[PDB]
Formats: C-alpha cells, sequence, structure tokens
C-alpha cells in the first residue's frame, strides 16, 4: 500500500497493489519484482512530502510450516482434539528445527524438506511422556514430509487467517532537483543517405549542481547506420543559456549539448525541477 | 589560442567521404579574456567569425558546406560544418586547407582582428558477394533499398562465374526455423522466426539455367536488411553460398 | 514433389486485393468478427509438369477456388491455398486408423510404444484432413479438351515435426489469447489486462510437474526487445513470472502504463521451471496497442 502525507494536495496515487487473488511472490535475486505507482504532481509545487508504505507479509519457511502443521500432523479436529493440544509448544520446538528445503522449493515442489535430522527426534520424543497416539503421528508426518512436494493448489487454503503479517513501513521523501529549465529544438536533416527512419525521443530531464551543463542525446537510427546528418535550430526558449553544437550528425556520436547551469536559473517549478526539452524533426 | 579546432572524418558507404570540422572556444582562452573582461564588467564575449571557408589541393577550390551558414557571432559556444570529400580507390590522401576570420570585438565598437588558417591531410584513421572457391559473384541489378507494400513483386540476381561449366547451382529459401539467459533466447528466437516467415520465394528448389530473375511475395512487415533466408546451394562439392545482400522495407 | 506450411500474422490492408488468395481470407476476417485473423496457415505446394504443351491448373479447395495459372514446358509455379487450422478439443486424433481386411492377424504383436503410436496417428489423420478436400482440374492449352483432373495420395508422401505444429495446434502445450480494454490510450492511464490459458491434450506427456511459469515479454514494434527495467517503456505492477498449472482455465490478469511512445506488442513464453534451458514453448500469439 502508499500512504499520502498531512500536507494532502491533490496528490492521486492511481497504483495501489493488492495481492488479493495471490498469495504468492518470490525474492530469490533470479527475476526481478517491480513495483511502481503512478502518482501526481501537486496543485503548484511542492518539492519535499513525505510517503509511507505499507508492505504485509510473511516468510516462506513458516508459510509451508503453517502448512505442514494443518494439513500434516493436525489435519482433522480428532488428532487436533488431544494428540497435539496438549503438546503444542513442544510440537513448535521440534517444528523449528525442521529446516526444509528452500532451494528445491521454487522449482516444480513445495513442503519438501532438506537432509535435516530425524534419527534421534524419535529419542527426543521417547524421552518424554508423548503418548503412542501421538507418537505415531508425529513420527509418520515426519517421514511422509522427508519426500513429499505439493503445489501451489491448496496453499492459500492453509495461508488463510493463519499468519501474522508483520505490515512493515520505510520512508521516500520524492527527491528533487534544483534548475528548472524549459526549451523545445527542431531539426531539418540534410540526407547523406536517404533516410534510416529513426526512433525518436523527447526527453525531460534537468541537471542539478552547481556551475554545471546539460548533455543531450540524439534520436537513435536503426536501419544503414553512419550518416544522416541533421541540421537544428535552437530557439531556446524561457531562458539564456549557452549552446555547444551547431548542424551536428546522427551517427554514432554527436552528443549536442547545451550549458545550462551558469546564468539566468529560476526555482523549483514543479515537483521536481524540469527540463522539457522536445526536439521536433519536421 | 582562442578556439580550438579538430576536424573529424567519416567513410560513408555511398562513394562518398565526408568530414567535418569543428570549433570549439578553449577554457584557458575563456578565463584568461573572461577575468580581464570582467574586470570592465563582461560577462559574455564576442568572437565574430565572419568568413569561414574550406581550400582543396595546390590548386585552391572552395569546397561547399553540406547547408547554409550565415555570419554569426556568440561566446563559450562549439559549431561544426561538413563537407563532402570524394572517395579514393587509389592511396593518393587529399591534403586540404581551412581559414577562418575571428573578428574579436571588444566593447564600445572597439574590435581586434585576428584570422586563422590550418592545412592537413583528410586521412580517415583506418554489397557485392563474392564466393571463397571460384570466380563466382553474387550482385543484385537492381537497388537494394526497395520500398514495397506486402504485394507481389520481383528481385533480379546476376551471376559472373568462371564460363568453364556456368551451371549447376540451386536457389532455396529454406522456411523453417534455426534450431537454436532467456531474454537473449528468446531474441534469438524472434529474429530466426521473422527470418523464417517473412518473405517466402515464389519459385524455391529452381534450377538456375547472366542474369538470374528470381521472385518473391512478401508477407510480413518490417524491414528486413541482409535478408539471410535464401541460400544459393552449389550442386558440385557440396557447399553453400550465403547471399547476405538486399534489404527491402514493407511498409 | 514437395509441400511446406506457413502461417501470419499480418491483416492486409486494401489495395492488395489482386492476390487470388487475400480477398477470400480478407472477405472471411471482414465481416464476421468470430472468424479472427492469426490463425490462417498458407499451405505451398509445387506443380510441375513433365510434358511438351501448357496447362492451366486451376485449384478448388472445399469452398476455395484459385485463379488460372500458366505452367508452361518443365517449370514450377508454387499455388498458395489458405486454410485454417483444425481445432483439437472439437476432434479427435487418437484412435487406430483401420485396415481394410479383417482377414489376417497381421502380426497383431504390433511393434510399437504408446507416444510413438500416438504421433504416427497424428502424421496420419492430420494428411487425412488435408487430402479429403483437395482436388485440381487441368487442361491443355492447345488441345483443350483433354480434361482431366488429378489425385493427391501418390504425392504427398509424409510430414515431419513442423508440418504438425502448423497444421495442428493440439501438438503445442498451452493455447493461450489475450484481451485488452484498449488500443489507443493515452499515457496517463492505467489498463487492465487478460491472458487466458487452456491446456491441451499433450499434458498426458509430463504427468508429475502441475507448474509451469508464463514469462512475458515486450518488444519494440521494430525489433530488439526491451529489458524489464522498463524505464520510458512500460510501468507494470507485479512480476513476469507469474506460475500456472496443468489443467487450469487460469486468467493472469494485469495491469499495464506506459511512460513516452506507441509502438508496443505483448507477447508470452512457457518455460516449465525457473532454471535456465527449461524451455518448451515459443508461443507467439503477439497482439499490439498504441499510446499517443
Amino acid at each position: 500500500e502508499l500512504s499520502a502525507p498531512d500536507t494532502r494536495n491533490d496528490y492521486n496515487i492511481r497504483g495501489d497493489y493488492i495481492a488479493t487473488t495471490p498469495a504468492l511472490i518470490t525474492f530469490d535475486g533470479n527475476e526481478s519484482f517491480i513495483n511502481c505507482y503512478e502518482i501526481t504532481a501537486n496543485n503548484n509545487f511542492d518539492s519535499k512530502d513525505i510517503f509511507n508504505l505499507k508492505v504485509r507479509y510473511n516468510t516462506l519457511k513458516e508459510q509451508l510450516d503453517c502448512f505442514i502443521t494443518d494439513a500434516v500432523l493436525i489435519e482433522g479436529d480428532v488428532e487436533w482434539f488431544i494428540l497435539f493440544e496438549k503438546w503444542k509448544t513442544f510440537w513448535e520446538l521440534e517444528i523449528l528445527k525442521k529446516l526444509k528445503y528452500d532451494y528445491d522449493a521454487f522449482k516444480e515442489n513445495r513442503i519438501i524438506r532438506l537432509l535435516k535430522t530425524s534419527i534421534d527426534l524419535n529419542k527426543t520424543k521417547s524421552k518424554i511422556r508423548n503418548l503412542c497416539i501421538e507418537k505415531a503421528v508425529l513420527d509418520k508426518i515426519l517421514i511422509c514430509l522427508n519426500k513429499v512436494s505439493r503445489g501451489i493448489a491448496v496453499c492459500n487454503t492453509d495461508m488463510d487467517e493463519y499468519v501474522r503479517n508483520l505490515v512493515p513501513k520505510q520512508l521516500t521523501v520524492p527527491v528533487q532537483l534544483p534548475g528548472f529549465e524549459q526549451f523545445f529544438h527542431v531539426q531539418f536533416e540534410q540526407m547523406e543517405t536517404s533516410h534510416d527512419a529513426l526512433h525518436d525521443t523527447i526527453a525531460t530531464i534537468g541537471n542539478s549542481l552547481s556551475y554545471t551543463v546539460i548533455v543531450e542525446n540524439l534520436s537513435g537510427q536503426w536501419g544503414q547506420d553512419v550518416i544522416d546528418d541533421g541540421g537544428y535550430i535552437f530557439e531556446i526558449l524561457s531562458s539564456n543559456e549557452w549552446l555547444i553544437h551547431g548542424q551536428k550528425r546522427c551517427a554514432i556520436k554527436e552528443k549536442r549539448k547545451e550549458f545550462e547551469v551558469h546564468l539566468i536559473p529560476l526555482k523549483k517549478g514543479y515537483l521536481n525541477f524540469p527540463r522539457v526539452e522536445i526536439t521536433n524533426i519536421n | 589560442l582562442l578556439n580550438m579546432r579538430l576536424r573529424n572524418i567519416s567513410l560513408k558507404s555511398e562513394h562518398c567521404i565526408l568530414s567535418s570540422l569543428d570549433f570549439q572556444t578553449s577554457k584557458a582562452s575563456e578565463q584568461l579574456t573572461k577575468k580581464f573582461i570582467y574586470p570592465q564588467e563582461h560577462n559574455s564575449f564576442l568572437k565574430l567569425n565572419f568568413q569561414e571557408i574550406s581550400y582543396k589541393l595546390i590548386d585552391g577550390t572552395s569546397q561547399i558546406e553540406l547547408d547554409p551558414i550565415c555570419p554569426l557571432k556568440v561566446p563559450l559556444t562549439a559549431f561544426s560544418y561538413d563537407s563532402i570529400s570524394a572517395t579514393f580507390k587509389l592511396v593518393l590522401l587529399p591534403k586540404s586547407t581551412q581559414p577562418h576570420r575571428v573578428k574579436i570585438t571588444l566593447a564600445y565598437e572597439l574590435e581586434l582582428h585576428p584570422n586563422l588558417k590550418l592545412p592537413v591531410r583528410t586521412s580517415w584513421e583506418t554489397s557485392l558477394v563474392n564466393s571463397k572457391l571460384s570466380n563466382v559473384k553474387f550482385k543484385f541489378i537492381n537497388s537494394n533499398i526497395k520500398v514495397i507494400k506486402g504485394e507481389k513483386f520481383t528481385m533480379r540476381l546476376q551471376i559472373i562465374n568462371s564460363s568453364s561449366s556456368p551451371l549447376d547451382l540451386v536457389v532455396y529459401y529454406n522456411n523453417t526455423i534455426n534450431p537454436i539467459t532467456l531474454e537473449n533466447q528468446y531474441q534469438l528466437h524472434n529474429k530466426y522466426r521473422k527470418i523464417a516467415e517473412g518473405i517466402i520465394l515464389l519459385s524455391n528448389d529452381y534450377k538456375i539455367p547472366y542474369f538470374a530473375d528470381l521472385r518473391f511475395i512478401g508477407i510480413m512487415s518490417g524491414y528486413y536488411g541482409t535478408l539471410s533466408g535464401l541460400k544459393v546451394l552449389d550442386l558440385n562439392t557440396n557447399e553453400l553460398i550465403e547471399v547476405g545482400n538486399g534489404a527491402s522495407v514493407l511498409i | 514433389p514437395s509441400m511446406d506450411i506457413i502461417p501470419l500474422n499480418e491483416l492486409f490492408s486494401s489495395q492488395v486485393e489482386n492476390v487470388d488468395w487475400i480477398e477470400y481470407v480478407m472477405s472471411k476476417i471482414r465481416a464476421e468478427s468470430n472468424l479472427h485473423s492469426r490463425d490462417f496457415i498458407l499451405l505451398l505446394l509445387d506443380f510441375r509438369n513433365s510434358w511438351i504443351d501448357g496447362i492451366k491448373l486451376n485449384v478448388q479447395f472445399e469452398d476455395f477456388t484459385s485463379n488460372e495459372y500458366h505452367v508452361e514446358a518443365s517449370h514450377t509455379s508454387r499455388i498458395i491455398v489458405p486454410i485454417k487450422k483444425i481445432d483439437y478439443k472439437k476432434y479427435n486424433f487418437e484412435n487406430t486408423p483401420i485396415p481394410r481386411i479383417y482377414p489376417g492377424r497381421q502380426f497383431i504383436q504390433s511393434g510399437l510404444n504408446e507416444e510413438q503410436t500416438i504421433e504416427m496417428r497424428q502424421k496420419f489423420w492430420c494428411r487425412e484432413h488435408i487430402i479429403s478436400k483437395l482436388k485440381c482440374n487441368w487442361k491443355l492449352t492447345t488441345d483443350q479438351s483433354v480434361t482431366g483432373s488429378v489425385d493427391f495420395n501418390k504425392f504427398i508422401e509424409k510430414f515431419d515435426h513442423k508440418m504438425v505444429y502448423t497444421i495442428y495446434p493440439g501438438r503445442l502445450f498451452y493455447g493461450v489469447q489475450l484481451l485488452l480494454d484498449e488500443p489507443k490510450v493515452k499515457v496517463g492511464e492505467i489498463i487492465n489486462l487478460k491472458i487466458i490459458t487452456e491446456p491441451t491434450s499433450t499434458c498426458r506427456r509430463k504427468q508429475n510437474s502441475t507448474v509451469n511459469f508464463l514469462d512475458i515479454v515486450i518488444f519494440d514494434s521494430k525489433t530488439s526487445k526491451i529489458l524489464p527495467r522498463s524505464n520510458r517503456r512500460i510501468l507494470y505492477n507485479g512480476s513476469l513470472t507469474k506460475p500456472i498449472s496443468t489443467t487450469k482455465v487460469s486468467e493472469i490478469n494485469l495491469e499495464i502504463i506506459p511512460i513516452e511512445k506507441g509502438r508496443y506488442e505483448f507477447s508470452v513464453c512457457i518455460s516449465k521451471s525457473n532454471n535456465q534451458d527449461g524451455i518448451i514453448q515459443f508461443d507467439s500469439e503477439n497482439v499490439i496497442l498504441s499510446v499517443i
């Protein structure tokens, strides 16, 4: 979830992820989980508010342990009437050293134990006053879970209202730049090779430093390369920056720069500072 | 020592080497004149470039630019002008000369006068399909770039062979997927997919008999630069000549 | 002598209405909105005479009738015929092809396994479908009354793995379509997506792994797909691994909000596990949107 601060602008967070239908994720750093938020800027410039989030979660070890407890040794209420209600904390102290295999639990298997000890556990259960009506079930469940594999079905059926979700939070202050600009250029390509049908990118990014500059990269061309030299005319509106290119060439490296952070600056005109450099080669 | 100049030369495939000169006001000269100008309270300079030209050879000919150029004047800037030289098949390296005229106008209409002239050699710092065995060459006589819709069209091969046995070769397109990092795996799959069913040859398994007209029809839209499906097999001493030539957009 | 079968994916907008198959296939696409594109397959068969005189060679399908070609003396002329796919759930393709006789024991201990028998039944019954509609009715140009028919039974030899993929979609591992709400959406808007999945009758082949993993790839309509950081591109909730299961009509509905441009195409991929080189099906439904 995501929460908006007490300043209460017209921030419209349309992004709000609810994992209602899946109770599933994995974060083993092989694939990439990306969450994203489609927020809105304020009614005016607003650069420093505070955002705090709400991630409910669990960990998969007690997810499979809740599954193994609720459907491996305490499935019915008949065994839950006597055989485990007097040894529940002993069952938790036995379950905390299970150490199930979480390396093949993300590849076509779930609730599959590793090569942990199962020899002296019977002697440890026999050392106390554990009756055979529970010592048969607590041995047969570990013997079954020593080699078994489940699926993604009937996982939420055990996970439903049987996990304390640690609703953690963080802090994201929505960082901002320093030097606002607003420019728009226009090009006219004197063709070396006739046209290479280039793909465009009208950038919007601002430089935030002192005694600095704004460096731009040209559009991307994908036919026969090394050619299509583009001429340009600036019309550098709403400022007085310094330009450092004239009639470049759209091959391997042109880098039509514009020295910006020297004179005639402004304040933070938006959420961050902006430079919405929209080229238009028509 | 007021505007550092460099020239970059590139080799276009259309038999015209393009050389572009770039001029930029050097930063050491900028601070050098800038502190003495800001002593008299000046922030932006005025170097008026009023006559910039490039000359060719021992007889001086003025090769023009690729576009227009006025008489401009600015400070703390850089500008590049590109001329089109002629591609040389021999080892004669052309030596050209360039010249400029920077009018370093100090204020209240009290201007200095500077001129500069460099001269150096325009070096470049270092298709027809030919086989590996014999004299057999391939080239498409029709222009390899062509603009078609998804309709029927034609294309024209040409063979220059040893005149001893000009025949005994066959063409075919091989409309099947080549049998292949999941991202690079699926990128190579998309390349091998759109190769194998993008255009289809309307006469494959085709015995050749110095022209050879072969006719396609194009199905799927996109630019097929070096369309490499079609594969001319040589019958005797069984090997394969790839034809990595031709590029048809289908829009 | 030969034959090959290739599908198609472009819609073929008009003024290309002079080529004989295109008007028929675009007429079937044009009205009847359930009769969709993307599932037509062209079969490419090459008529070649060994004679001294020209022929005309009109090809009749069950309703498709081709134009009048002209094969002169020894040349080939690939006549391109449209055909739709053959639906696996509507038909049955796992019954033994019958012998004519009922007399001989025919060496009743048949030397075949299960899956080799089933792929032999598929390879026979696919050409049993494509022969039982195909015709041709030829005539000579200089004689004009020597009109005869042809067969196809002594000419088509067998199939391979490519023909049984391309003709029969039941050989594949899952059946997918996509549902998209607005293909012309402005950039400041998030749009629900849908991926229906319907497994096959080759789901019997594995029988143990009850999960498979639906990858998602995105490509700029030109080439060169986007790496999953997806900056300047589709801003996407969730992650692109989305586990699905055998014998399930699942729907991995997702969300997609654009950033910069228009030309985007969406597709899937099946990979059977999470490791490298577990991949089984390069699925290619590949529908398109735009963002103004």
